[PDB]
Formats: C-alpha cells, structure tokens, sequence
C-alpha cells in the first residue's frame, strides 16, 4: 500500500487488508 | 623466417642473418646488424603495403591512399570479427547500413602505418608498440553509410626520440565527397636507443584559443608581443573575441632543447553578424628554445572553444565481461594487420612476447562496441570521439573485464572513462570516449505555477543562477524601485514604489514612459498605464488579496527567470546540446530565447516581460474594482461526446461568435480532442459551457447530423440552441461568476482574453518596446534557424520569403509585407 | 543572401513573432507534431516549475504516435526539470536453547542452491522468480523442500518464501532432517576442519559461546550460506570462521 | 570440412567448430556467448542428441537399426525432426556415421543461413534491466508464455501488432501445450507484448482468495527463452529457399523408402513417409516457417515415450 | 473442501489412513447454501491427477 501509495491493482490491496480485519475481530472477540 | 598467412598466399621469408665466427668459441655466433632493420621492413611492406617497395620517401610529406568504395561484404565481416551487434550495421530495408567508426583503421591502415617505414625514421619493426588509438569525427559530419568512396590521407605529427625509444604520432583523414569525415590518431614507438635528432620534428595544429579582450591592459599586453601582427595596426580591439587558429612546427637538437620553433596561423574578430575575419597572423620564429611562448601565452590569457566540466561524483554505467578470441586470424583477415606476432608461434617467440599476442585493434573495437551499447543505447552516431591506451598485452581466450563510467561532459557531449582488466587483475586497457546525448528539444513552461519561494533552492546552491537573479533583481531596483526576489521569497499583499531623490525622478520618467492602446467606441486611444503617476507624484502602491506574486506583472518575470536560471545552471554543468530544438507555450517563449539563442540580456527580458504583464493588465476595461467581463475557460472535447472533434469546436464558437456578436475565441490547441483553451466575454463562455452541456445530455453527433443529413440545416439547427441558453446568460449580474459543465473548466485568475484578436490593438505599443530592447546586432540567424518553433506558426523558423509570407497571413504587419514587395535585397 | 542583412531581416520577423504572439492563438498541437515528428526528438526537456507540457507531451504520443513510434524503434524520454533533476543532472543517490524457525532454514538451503549469499535473497520473492531462467534449478529446490519439511503446498514455486516458510513452520519442529544435515556432513568434510570433525565443532560453540544443540544447529546453517570455499590452513582459522558466523 | 567448402562459413565460425578440442582442453573452449549463436547450437545439439542415442543403443548391446525396429514411431520438436528422420534410416554400426553425416550437415544450413537471414542485435539497456527486474529474462527472439489459453494469448498479440508494422509482428509459434505457448519475433516488438502482459497479471503476494474467481487477475508467466534466432516465424522465410539450394550441393535427400518408422510431421502430426514433395525440403519448412502444434504432433498412442533430447528434467519429456 | 489448499488436507487425510475410504465432495461456489468464490472446474482439473494417487479417496461432484 505504502509503496503504491508513494505515487486498479490497490482498491484489491486495500479490501486484502479490510477482510483480515473481518477475521481478526473474530479472533480477539474468541480471546475476549 | 617463413610467414604462410600473406595477402595473396605465396608465403614471405624474413633472412635473419648470423656471423659464425669459430676463432671466438665462447661466443661465435653474432647477428649480422647491417640492413637487418631494411630486411624487417621488406617483409612488413609484402605484409601490409600493396606498393613497389621504396624506403626513401620524406616523413614531412603527406602519404595517400587508395579510395576505398565501402560494401555491405567488408562491414558484415568486421563486425563479425570484433563482436559488434549494434543494428545501425545490419541490413535492414528503407534505412542505409551504416559503417562502425572501428572500420576507419580497415580505410586508413595502408597509409597510416606507411608513415614509420622511411629511412629517417628507422626502427626494429619486430620490437615496435602500438602504444594508443584515437577516432575523432569532425564536427557536423554524418558516420560512415556503406556506398561511400573514401579518400585517405595521413600525415607523421611527432617523430621524438625520447631516453627509453622513438614515438611516431600519425594523423589519418578519412574524406567523403572532398569533405574531412573522422581523423584517427596512431602512436607507435620503437623500443631502442636513437641518437637521430637531424630527423626528429613535431608538426601540431594547435586547439583554436578566444580571447575576449575587456580592458586595456589585455590590449596593451598583445601589443607588447612581436608576434601578434595586425594588417591595420589602429584596429580597434576593446570589447571584441579574437581566435587564434595556430600550428607549431619544432625541430630538435637534444633531448630537451629545441633547435627552432616556429608558431603561425591566422588571428580572427568575430563581427557583429558572428561571421569571421582575418585582421592579423601570429609569426613567432626562434632558435634555441625550451617552449613555444606563443601556446604558453593563450593558454593562460585565453580559452579552449569547449570546457570540460566533471560530474560531482563519477557514475558507474556498466562492468561487463567481453572476450578475446581463440585466434587472432579473422580480424588479421578484415583489418589487413597481417603482423605475424599476432598468428604465428616462432615470430612472437623471436619478439621476446608471451605468446601470440591479441592485436591491441581487436580489444580496442571490442570495448568500443560496449561503450556503443551501455551509453550510446545502441546509437553509432552518438560516439563522437574515441580514445584508447594500450597498456599490457592480451592473450587469446581471457577473460576481460572492463568498467565504464560516466565522469564528465563537454558542451552537451558525455565524457566516458573506461579501463579493463584480465583475471589476474592488471590494467590491459584505458580510454575516452565523448558521446552525444538524444537529440533534444526544450520547452519553457508558461504562466499557472507561481509560488512563494520558486526557484529559490536553485539561488542557493548555483552560482549560474545566483548572476540571473542578481542582475535582475538590480535592473529592477534601479528602473522600477522594487526588488523581483522580495516578491518571490517574501509575496506582500502591497508594495508602494517611492520616486524620492534624483535615482527617484529617473524611476518615475520610466513609468509615465509606458503606454497601451485600446479601442475606446471610435478610435485607438494611447494612454499612459499607471495614469495616477505624474511629475508631481512621489509614490506608486500596488494592490492585491492573496499577494503580488499572483498579478500577472510580476508572475510574469518571476516565471521567467526561474525558467532562465535553471537552464543557465544546465548550461553551466555542460549538459547542453549545440543542436537542441526549443519551444515556449506563451510567455515560455521569452525564456527559451533569452536562453538557447542569447536574443535579449537577462536586463532587457525581465523589461518586456515586466512590460507584457502590465499591458496583459489593462487592455480589458474593469471599471467596479479588480472584475472584468472577459475571462477563458478550458474545454475537454473527448469527454462531451466520443466524435466530437477540432472540427466541431471550431464550428460551436465561431457560430456562438457570428450569432450573439460577443467576442469568443480557441487561443490554445493544447492536445488533439483532449486540452483546448476558449477566451472572451464571460457570457459567450457561459452559452458555450450550456451548448456543450446540451450536447452531451442530448447526444446530437454535429458530424453525424452535419454534412451527411442537413446542408445549412445545421446553422438552423444551432442557433436554436444558441439562443435558449445565450438569452438565458444576458440576465446575469454584471460581472458574472462563471461556472463549470461536464467538458468545460474556467481558469480561475485569468481576467484577460491573451492570444484573441481582442488585443490586436495593444501591438504597436508593446512592438515599439520590444524594438529598443531587442538589439539587430545581438541576433545570431544560425541560432534560430530551424530551432526555434515559435507560437504564432507552429513551423522551424527560417529567413525566407514563404515564412515572411506565411507570417503576414497572420499579423497583417505592414513592416512585414514592405520585405516581401522587394524581397530582391539578395543584391545587398 | 549576405549575413549583415539575413541578420537586419531575422530580426525584423523575431520581433514581429513576439510582437503579434499574444494577439493570435498558441498553435501548442502543430508545435509538438514539429518536434516529435519533424525532428524525431528522442527526449523533451520540460523547463519549468510544474510538469504541465510535460503531461501533454505524455499525453500528444500516448494518442498519435504509438504507432510511428514503434515503427522507428524510437523510446522517448520526457523530463520535467522540477520532478527528474536526478536524471538531467546526471546524479543519482546510492544462553537460553530455541528450536531453529523454518524461516532461517529455508532461506539457507535456497541461498545454498543460488551459490548466493543469506541477504542477496529477499524473503518477499517466489522461488520461480530467484531462478526463473533455468527451470532445472527450479525444480531441484522444490525436490530439496521435499525432502526436508515432507509435505508442500500446490505451486510452491508461485508462493514468496516469506510467506511459505509459515505454511512449514506450522508441522515442523526445529528438525535438521534429510537434506540439511547431509549439506552439513558435506561442509565440514568437504572444507578444512582439518581433523575437527562436527561433535569437535558443536562443543567449541556450546564451551566458548555457550549455545546449545537447537542454537547450534542455527549457526551452523549460516556458515553453510557463508561457504569459505577457498582452503583454510588449520583450526586456528576454521575457529576464527565460527566465531563470525555465530 | 564444411565450414571449407562452404563460400564464406568461415567469418561467421571464427573461432571454428574443433569440439575435440573444447572437450579435451575445456580452457580453450570458447565464451557461453559464441556457443549459444544458432550456427554452432544447431548442430552440437543434434550432436547430443545422436550422441544419447549411442550410449543407449550400446549399454543393450544393440545395432542402431534393432533399437528403431522396437521404437513404434519417433519424432522431434522444432529442430529436433531432423535427428528424428536420422534415426528412422539407420541399420547397421557401419552405415549409421551416413545416416548422422545426412543429419548434422541438414542442422549446419539451418544454422548458417538463418542467422544471415535476421541476426540478433544489441537492445539497449534501458530494455534489458527493465525484463530482468520484473523476471522476464534477458530479451530474446522467443517469449515462453506460462497458464494462459492459446484464445487468450492470440488476443494480447492482435492488441501488439495493431501497432506494428508487418516484418516487426509477433506471432504464436510453439503451441506446447494447452496453457503453454512460446511467441516468436523481434526482441523489441516481444518487450511491447510483455508491457501489455504486466497490465493484466496479479501481484503474486496478493491472496485472491475471498474474491469472486470471475473477477481474478489471471495469475501467469511469462519469460524469454534462451535462444539467439526466431524458429517458426515469417522473419526466416528468407533462408527457406537458400538451405533447398545448399542441401542438394551436398548431395542429402531423405527417401520414403530408406526410413523404416513413421516420422511425426510437427505442424499436421501426419507420417513424413506420406509425401508427394522432398521430405528435406519439408522438415526445413517446419522449423523456419510453419508453427509447431506440438498437442496434434504426439497425438500417437504409445505406453512408453523415450526423451533423447537435451534439458533432462527441464526437457521435452517432462 | 473449499480451494485447493482444502483439496491437499483431504489428500494428507487419505495418506495417512490409506485403507479408510474418503467420500471428497467437491463443490464449486455456484451451489446453494453457504459457497465459496471458487470455480466447479478449475479446481479438479488442477488436483484430480493428486487426488487419483489415492485409491481410498472416492470423489463426488456437487453444486
């Protein structure tokens, strides 16, 4: 992002990092 | 001796004779030395001259070879042998197969290597280094193509005994059609002890010197020097360039000591028109010297034509691996240096070598065609001159590994610096090589960036820049009472000018000088700008919201000198083409021809410019406060309908132009169908935002509904359209806040219709003006002609009839048409 | 035509060009097709604050001239004095035991099959892109992971090994296995630890550094990526070697 | 021998063809540059192939005829239907250097007049950091396309060559497999194909996983193949006609009757024995001119396929 | 399984229990329920030849 963000193909980067968030708010809510 | 690889295969014996003496018996066996040097070179000229063999012949005089028709055959193989891809040597249709500059040696070698065989200059041609090898094309010439007829012609420069040996210096011209193509430069040495000095000279043409004579103690110093004569002895030498194109003949009586010295050569002034005249020659004559005084003298109180000027820090282009052959046979076969130490095994073991040694040629090409690829991207024309040293020897099948490097430039022309080494780790080779950079164009911006501290950075750190800047900021300050870089660096929202003191009143005569004309209901109309300021004033404030930065008269100098000092630091580093193309867009065009052609002194730009600005101020009318109702808008023909073209804008607003008889115009054709500029009355800009915007919701293709379907229809078409948005744009308030639709943008700032027929009344006034601030005498046609593009035609300028013709249909100039009428001043 | 009057007469028509400029339009389309085309300039220099001709030269090749272009095998560079001084210029910028991560392992044995050293090999790159040349290579490091973490993805060759070494760190456990302890057995024997062979070696690390079996095995697998290669005299050295690879 | 009584061999083998020599002595061996040239690849890679074709027939104790008499047929990809057609003639230890003499002089004229038909020039450098950065190869005459449909490969290059002018088009010229193409043409002409080709390929640590597969960057290589001469392509017609002339000097004729196994044809797939015109003339059409429909070739059936070519694992087998 | 990488557990799973037959129900994302982004065909052409190595893996074709 930060790399392509220096200057298609980062609206997909973008909803690759939005998604692990999805199921990174599962797991701490698991460890909750 | 026998040597079987020959030109035409009947195999030639070197008699190298022995004295078998049995009396003495610890040593009786002694070489015969009498002629032994005239049998070596017998036997050298079966090898490599095609001529009845003849060893008195004068070094002095010029040796000529045959002509040589180059063939498709002859390049196809050389470039084989020395491992030369590059695909301006290739075969390929439309385009002419160009020769490497290599093949220069393949032309030349028959005469350059004629010039170490006379008595004069005798020599064991078996212990004899080739110690470097130069190429150098003359200036302008095209490369080598593969129909050419080439003449040669070499010439002996330097025969110097030195303590360890003899140096021989030859210079070979390569010509085509009458004219000098390349020079190639060949130092050869023979290792020995020679005594010779009656038969020792050097016979240069020295590099042209300039002097720029400013004061009068240059002037009395060249008048102190027996050998600066004069035809007219009065001639005036202050403020001008003379050049010195000097050859030195010398001839030796030790070592050290020269025997006579002898300078010469025709002494030049550049004219006012930067044609050449001989006004003098330099005839400096002595015996017993140690210097030529003459050389000694230019290089101090003079200069070289060209400067080289070194990169900060040398960058590495490449280290790349080439590879020398098996055998030295195939490039024996195309060059013609059938040496025998290079192919025989008994011949290099009788010169004491380390084996049949690669030909010095052969690493030399080799190399060349790396520098060819890595910083000429595979372009022979760049490589422009080329030198190489030969420092160690080379055997058949190493590995060579050579470093380039980027360390310098001259006048535009990079300044490559190679060396190679073997696997052992030992310089074999070094060199040069100057290559051209792309062919270039510049293009100098125009007015829309303009922010505090622009070009500052620069100002700092350049020297270059630093001049531009502080000369203009001083012309300002003493003509119109302001500092230019105050405004840049500090952008104040007011700046009042004070006409107090006698440098006061002189600043206040400069602008009650300044006039426009418009058209005022009947007639032009002169006026003074700045009408408030008269003889008894002792101030001028200028106003503005945002700062001064943004108000076009000064904008107009800043974004002028910015462009002016960048390129002057350009220039500074070397990193100029001689042949550059330039262009400006609008304003841009001042600084390119302040810049590339030196038309205008930085004092005299930054006056026009400041000049432009202020009558690009006050041609509108706008009575209320800083509003007018004119302004212009940027349109993006692609985006309101996929075949809407220049064809259907050129219609749309000439058309909106006929019918509401507003004033509408295109002022920039930026890029095809994607970025044109319209200017005019702010309500004709608001029915062509509203026509535009009809047509891309309505999806009516002009076109389409043109030509092919309504014949005249189109105008009944249009004017409808036109009047239900044009009718609807007449009720707005007065000064009319203009807003954006689909295709079209309004410029914010731009209160002027700059580049309409609006302001081709505003011309005599700003003509008159640029007259007394662009000189005839500091206009160079050849640094113009076919480089400048101006704006008004998009054509090189030239100085012939149909671009006067072609002008005048644009201008209606009648200082133009009256050059036309007699255009006979061909007679004088 | 002689030059003191070519000269009266460029002057007459420079002035009247600069007069009348600003009362006729900017003919910048017909401009650039002189340039680009009549002149086959093979790099535009944009003098200047911000890139706007720049863009529009971009623009004015990218719409008309791909086609000639290509045809005269003609790359074109265009410069912005303000944005690429760098390239106008000409001046460029340059102890507690652990099991061994998959991470370091992996890295090793593809460094080892590269003849490459541990940080020439970025983590962040596919195994078909270090050695997309020959494929033998290739297909004898997928043969290597085989043998020394067992089971592999699908296309293992088409993942960054960064990302690959966690798929392994998962089943494996600081285990040496197959393929790494006999490139081991090799470096030794193979290099001039004279007369120390590998129980000599570990004790030096595990007596002088204090690192036991899982950390030594770690250095160990350094100094197989740090090959000397070169022969080394005697244990003197060959110590001297272990203790900068650890 | 045939570098002597070929007019002017010897200025493009200047350092000669003495393999006996870079074997026995490997210092004396020329650069790995000379020897990937196609005038000197051509022939020592029928060398290697004949060569495995030895040590094969020797270690079972046979003659080379009896090892064709158990082959069902044989065949060759590009350049290898020469050393094909070769072994489908051969009988006995004695008449075997003829059939390989017939083989090695076909694979010299191919060679030779190929590379002066379009030689491989320098690219500029700017060209070739650019391939090596993004894990194209060094640029090349011939461009391996990896896991895209010969449909969609066929569509990229009609987007190139609308820009191109006829003898600098690119055309699909190995059809290897389904999802397996190899482009020829000219290496600057291939550098435009792999600009359009970056546009459409995927990151390749992205993770496309959670997005719909109808919408997926299609996930491909590309890379240039290591060779220094365009085989199957419009650019080598040229040497069509001068290889005909130059084989029928040297008295080589392949004959319906002297070749005792079908030869599979790398364009039809067809049987060679099958023609009414020269079998020589046609073998050299097949690696100049005509592509290689690789998938119609071996579309024989067999239990067993025998890969003598040059790669092993990298091979034609695999 | 969902991917491929789902497809190589099933394989691990019939490996290491090589007698235990293995019903692999293969779906591809255009079935009804709950479905992954995944083609019905790709998929199995890119692992069938695996998952045949393994007589115990009996492989069924839904969705």
């Amino acid at each position: 992002i930060a790399k392509l963000e220096g200057a298609g193909d980062l609206a997909l980067y973008k909803d690759s990092v939005r998604e692990n968030e999805i199921v990174l708010n599962n797991y701490n809510e698991r460890v909750d | 001796m026998i040597e079987n690889r020959t030109m035409d295969g009947k195999p030639v014996s070197l008699p190298l004779l022995y004295n078998f003496n049995p009396d003495n018996g610890f040593a009786p066996i002694s070489e015969v030395m009498e002629d032994r040097n005239q049998r070596i070179k017998e036997m050298y000229w079966k090898l490599w001259i095609d001529e009845p063999f003849n060893l008195d012949f004068d070094p002095r005089d010029v040796i000529k070879g045959k002509d040589f028709e180059i063939t498709a055959k002859e390049v196809y193989d050389f470039t084989h042998a020395v491992g030369n891809n590059c695909e301006d040597f290739v075969s390929r249709p439309d385009r002419t197969m160009l020769a490497p500059m290599d093949f220069a040696i393949v032309v030349g070698w028959r005469a350059i290597i004629k010039a170490i065989f006379p008595n004069t200059v005798d020599g064991d041609l078996l212990k004899l280094v080739h110690l470097s090898n130069g190429y150098k094309m003359i200036p302008g010439a095209k490369p080598l193509q593969v129909g050419d007829v080439v003449s040669t012609t070499a010439v002996i420069e330097s025969v110097v005994n030195q303590p360890t040996g003899k140096i021989v210096d030859v210079v070979g011209t390569l010509s085509r059609n009458g004219k000098p193509v390349m020079e190639v430069t060949s130092s050869f040495f023979y290792r020995g002890n020679y005594t010779d000095f009656e038969n020792t000279f050097q016979k240069t043409v020295e590099p042209v010197y300039q002097m720029h004579i400013k004061t009068s103690k240059d002037i009395a110093v060249l008048r102190s020097k027996e050998w600066f004569q004069l035809d007219d002895e009065d001639f005036d030498l202050l403020n001008k360039t003379l050049t010195f194109e000097t050859e030195t003949e010398v001839t030796f009586k030790n070592a050290n000591i020269f025997s006579s010295v002898k300078c010469f050569g025709p002494i030049k002034v550049e004219l006012p028109t930067k044609e050449t005249v001989e006004i003098g020659i330099v005839d400096y004559e002595a015996g017993a010297s140690h210097g030529n005084p003459v050389v000694d003298f230019l290089k101090r109180n003079g200069s070289t034509l060209e400067q080289k000027v070194n990169l900060e820090n040398p960058i590495p282009i490449a280290v790349l691996d080439s590879y020398t052959p098996s055998t030295n046979e195939p490039y024996a076969r195309v060059s013609g240096d059938l040496n025998p130490i290079h192919v025989s095994r008994h011949f290099a073991s009788y010169a004491n070598l380390p084996g049949t040694i690669t030909h010095g040629m052969f690493s030399s090409a080799s190399v060349r065609a790396l520098i060819e690829n890595w910083a000429a991207d595979s372009v022979s024309s760049r490589v422009r001159g080329y030198t190489c040293q030969f420092v160690d020897m080379v055997l058949p099948n190493t590995a060579l590994k050579t470093s380039i490097q980027h360390v310098g430039m001259i006048n535009g022309r990079k300044l490559i610096k190679f060396e190679t080494r073997n696997e052992d780790d030992v310089v074999v080779l070094t060199g040069e090589a100057e290559i051209e950079q792309p062919v270039t164009t510049f293009v100098f911006t125009g007015q829309g960036s303009q922010e505090q501290g622009m070009g500052m950075d620069l100002y700092k750190t350049s020297k270059a820049a630093q001049d531009v800047w502080n000369r203009a900021d001083n012309h300002f300050k003493d003509t119109y009472g302001f500092s230019i870089l105050d405004i840049v660096i500090n952008n104040p929202v007011n700046l009042t000018i004070h006409f107090g003191g006698e440098k006061g009143k002189r600043i206040r005569e400069n602008y009650s000088a300044m006039i426009f004309e418009t058209i005022v209901d009947g007639k032009l109309k002169t006026e003074k700008i700045f009408k408030e300021i008269n003889e008894h004033s002792t101030s001028y404030t200028f106003r503005s919201e945002k700062g001064l930065l943004s108000a076009t008269q000064f904008t107009q100098p800043a974004l002028t000198l910015m462009e002016k000092a960048a390129f002057e630091d350009l220039k500074s580093k070397g990193l100029i083409p001689a042949d550059a193309t330039f262009a400006g867009h609008s304003l841009g065009e001042y600084a390119a021809l302040a810049s590339l052609a030196d038309v205008m002194s930085i004092e005299s730009l930054v006056e026009v410019v400041f000049y432009r600005g202020m009558t690009m101020q006050v041609a509108v009318p706008r009575d209320e406060l800083g509003r007018s109702n004119y302004g212009m808008i940027a349109i993006n023909p692609g985006r309101v309908a996929a075949s809407f073209s220049q064809e259907a804008l050129q219609y749309v607003v000439e058309r909106v132009g006929k019918r509401t008889g507003w004033l509408v115009e295109i002022v920039n054709y930026n890029v095809e169908n994607q970025q044109y500029v319209a200017a005019g009355d702010l309500r004709a800009l608001d029915t062509v935002t509203n026509v535009l915007n009809f047509i891309k919701l309505q999806k009516i293709d002009i076109i389409e509904l043109q030509k092919s379907l309504s014949l005249e229809e189109v105008e009944g078409h249009l004017f409808e359209i036109i009047d239900e948005a044009s009718k609807k744009s007449a009720v707005k308030p007065r000064p009319l806040k203009l807003e954006r639709g689909f295709a079209c943008i309004p410029l914010v700032g731009i209160s002027v219709p700059f580049h309409s027929t609006y302001l081709m009344n505003g011309v005599k006034p700003f003509k008159s003006f640029l007259k007394k601030n662009i000189i005839k005498e500091n206009v160079k046609v050849a640094r113009l002609a076919g480089k400048y593009i101006p704006n008004l035609t998009a054509k090189p300028f030239q100085v012939t009839k149909e671009y006067f013709q072609d002008v005048y249909d644009l201008t209606g100039s009648e200082p133009i048409k009256e050059i036309i009428d007699n255009w006979e001043k061909y007679e004088q | 035509m002689k030059p003191e009057v070519e000269q009266e007469l460029a002057h007459i028509l420079l002035t009247e060009l600069l007069a009348y400029q600003f009362a006729s339009p900017v003919r910048w389309i017909e401009t650039q097709d002189v340039f680009l085309k009549d002149f086959n300039t093979e790099r535009v220099v944009e003098i200047g604050p911000s890139p706007t001709l720049a863009g529009m030269a971009q623009r004015t090749l990218k719409n008309k001239y791909e086609s000639y272009d290509a045809a005269l095998s003609l790359h074109r560079e265009i410069l912005c004095y303000s944005k690429d001084a760098k390239e106008i210029y000409y001046t460029p910028d340059p102890i507690a035991d652990e099991p061994v991560k998959a991470s370091l392992l992996l890295h090793v044995l593809v460094a080892h099959k590269l003849k490459k050293s541990l940080d020439s090999i970025p983590m962040s790159k596919t195994i078909k892109d270090l050695v997309g040349g020959k494929s033998t290579v290739q297909n004898e490091i997928l043969g290597d992971l085989g043998k020394e973490f067992g089971t592999t993805p699908e296309k293992p060759e088409e993942t960054p090994l960064e990302e690959l070494a966690e798929t392994f760190q998962d089943t494996f456990s600081g285990a040496l296995g197959k393929q790494s302890s006999s490139l081991l057995s090799r470096l030794i024997s193979s290099k001039m630890p004279g007369g120390f062979t590998i129980t000599v070696a570990r004790k030096y690390l595990q007596t002088r550094w204090g690192l036991p079996s899982g950390r030594q095995d770690g250095v160990l697998l350094v100094a197989l990526s740090n090959e000397p290669a070169a022969r080394l005299g005697s244990e003197a050295d060959a110590k001297a070697f272990l203790d900068s690879m650890a | 021998e045939l570098i002597r009584t070929t007019l002017d061999a010897e200025k493009v083998f200047t350092q000669g063809l003495n393999i006996l020599e870079w074997l026995e002595n490997p210092s004396n061996t020329p650069d790995k540059d000379y020897l990937l040239s196609i005038p000197i690849s051509c022939p020592l890679i029928g060398v290697i192939q004949l060569a495995h074709y030895v040590v094969t027939a020797k270690l079972l104790g046979f003659t080379p005829g009896e090892l064709r008499s158990y082959l069902k047929g044989a065949t060759g990809h590009s350049q290898g239907l020469v050393t094909a057609v070769a072994i489908a003639e051969t009988d006995s230890w004695e008449s075997f250097f003829v059939s390989v003499r017939k083989a090695i002089t076909v694979l010299f004229f191919i060679g030779v007049r190929c590379y002066e038909a379009y030689p491989n020039t320098s690219l500029p450098p700017s060209i070739l950091e650019d391939s090596l950065e993004n894990n194209e190869g060094v640029p090349s005459p011939m461009l391996s396309i990896s896991n895209l449909t010969q449909e969609q490969v066929q569509d990229y290059v009609n987007k190139t060559n609308s820009h191109l002018p006829a003898g600098k088009q690119v055309e699909i010229s190995l059809v290897n497999g389904a999802k397996n193409l190899v482009v020829s043409g000219p290496p600057q002409s291939l550098y435009g194909l792999n600009l359009t080709l970056r546009k459409a390929k995927a990151p390749s640590g992205l993770d496309q996983s959670r997005i719909p597969f109808s919408e997926r960057k299609l996930k491909f290589s590309n890379r240039f193949l290591p060779v220094a001469s365009p085989f199957h392509s419009h650019l080598l017609v040229p040497a069509s006609d001068l290889i005909n002339k130059d084989l029928v000097k040297n008295n080589v004729s392949f004959n319906a009757k002297d070749i005792q196994i079908p030869v599979y044809d790398t364009f039809d797939g067809s049987d060679l024995r099958v023609l009414s015109g020269s079998i020589s003339e046609r073998i050299v059409d097949c690696i100049i001119r005509l592509p290689v429909k690789w998938e119609t070739t071996t579309q024989f059936k067999a239990t067993h396929i025998l890969d003598f070519g040059p790669g092993g694992a990298s091979g034609l087998g695999v | 399984p969902g991917s491929i990488d789902a497809i190589s557990q099933v394989i691990n799973i019939a490996k290491a229990h090589p007698n235990f037959p293995i019903a692999l129900q293969w779906t591809g994302g255009r079935g009804g329920g709950h479905h992954s982004f995944e083609d019905a065909h790709t998929p199995m052409l890119q692992m069938y030849s695996k998952i045949r190595r393994h007589p115990n893996i009996m492989l069924i074709f839904g969705s």
